[PDB]
């Protein structure tokens, strides 16, 4: 996350962090229930062996409450391809259920029609992660969060050098230096409605980070609500 | 009523159903008796920050 702020305690409890063999985070995810994590399909090629950390907000300093969970089943959308980055969504089933607690709890899956007309029509959403804090900088040891405006599809298409599909949406700023970045991929994009936060996006991709005239590209969760459902049962 | 006016007064999901509004809630919440509010069934309901 470039710009934005560190999450205050309990502010971003649905954040999961994917950690490679070297114990380093390389992608985010969103806790959906005690057994399931939502993340990006494209994250599964950036490491063969990985685990899932939750309850973390500061990677350098270890606190009271972090936990690591092994991955049981990887459920990757069968239509994802690196060629297009379309269908950029995966669900993971953990080997051992999460115990919800301070800084560890799930984000809500919305009903589709209501999410389309009510959440995606809000001014802004929230994206979060431990990713790079500048395009060419290091990942953050503190969990950061950032408000990003929803950006209109047409404007996004024009701004983009790559095809934006109906399974994507854009969010962020034209020139303002705030965005997601390498390491946030897979992480949460949520939208607040009367004090409850609902999954709306999955940090997916961007050309650089926070570049002028480029936005953040997110997997459009509303396209995949039934898919996530089937994946979790 | 309409869902496009104060979300049919629902706390969460709203749908129009026979010239009237029907509210609903995500899993881990149960719809209040008043047919508007969502009442969590446990200590860590989804989408709620862990502030307490
Ligand atoms: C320095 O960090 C940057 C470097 N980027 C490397 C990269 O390959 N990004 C792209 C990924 C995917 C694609 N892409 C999209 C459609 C079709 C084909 C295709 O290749 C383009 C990229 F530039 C990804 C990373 N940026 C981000 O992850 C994000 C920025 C904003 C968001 Cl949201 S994710
Ligand atoms: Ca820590
Ligand atoms: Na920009």
């Amino acid at each position: 996350i470039v710009g934005g702020q560190e999450c205050k305690d309990g502010e971003c409890p649905w954040q999961a962090l994917l950690i490679n063999e070297e114990n380093e985070g390389f992608c985010g995810g969103t806790i959906l229930s005690e057994f399931y994590i939502l993340t990006a399909a494209h994250c599964l090629y950036q490491a063969k062996r990985f685990k899932v950390r939750v309850g973390d907000r500061n990677t350098e300093q270890e606190e009271g409450g972090e936990a690591v969970h092994e991955v049981e089943v990887v459920i990757k959308h069968n239509r994802f391809t690196k060629e297009t980055y379309d269908f950029d969504i995966a669900v993971l089933r953990l080997k051992t259920p999460i115990t919800f607690r301070m800084n560890v709890a799930p984000a809500c899956l919305p009903e589709r029609d209501w999410a389309e007309s009510t959440l995606m029509t809000q001014k802004t959403g929230i994206v979060s992660g431990f990713g790079r804090t500048h395009e060419k900088g290091e990942q953050s040891t503190r969990l950061k969060m950032l408000e990003v405006p929803y950006v209109d599809r047409n404007s996004c298409k024009l701004s983009s050098s790559f095809i934006i599909t109906q399974n994507m949406f854009c969010a962020g700023y034209d020139t303002k230096q705030e965005d997601a970045c390498q390491g946030d991929s897979g992480g949460p994009h949520v939208t607040r409605f009367k004090d409850t936060y609902f999954v709306t996006g999955i940090v997916s991709w961007g050309e650089g980070c926070a570049r002028k005239g480029k936005y953040g590209i997110y997997t459009k969760v509303t396209a995949f609500l039934k898919w996530i459902d089937r994946s979790m049962k | 009523k309409l869902c496009s006016l104060d979300n049919g007064d629902c706390d969460q999901f709203c749908h129009e159903e026979q010239n009237s509004v029907v509210c609903s809630c995500a899993r881990g919440y149960t719809l209040a008796d008043n047919g508007k509010a969502c009442i969590p069934t446990g200590p860590y309901p989804c989408g709620k920050q862990t502030l307490e």
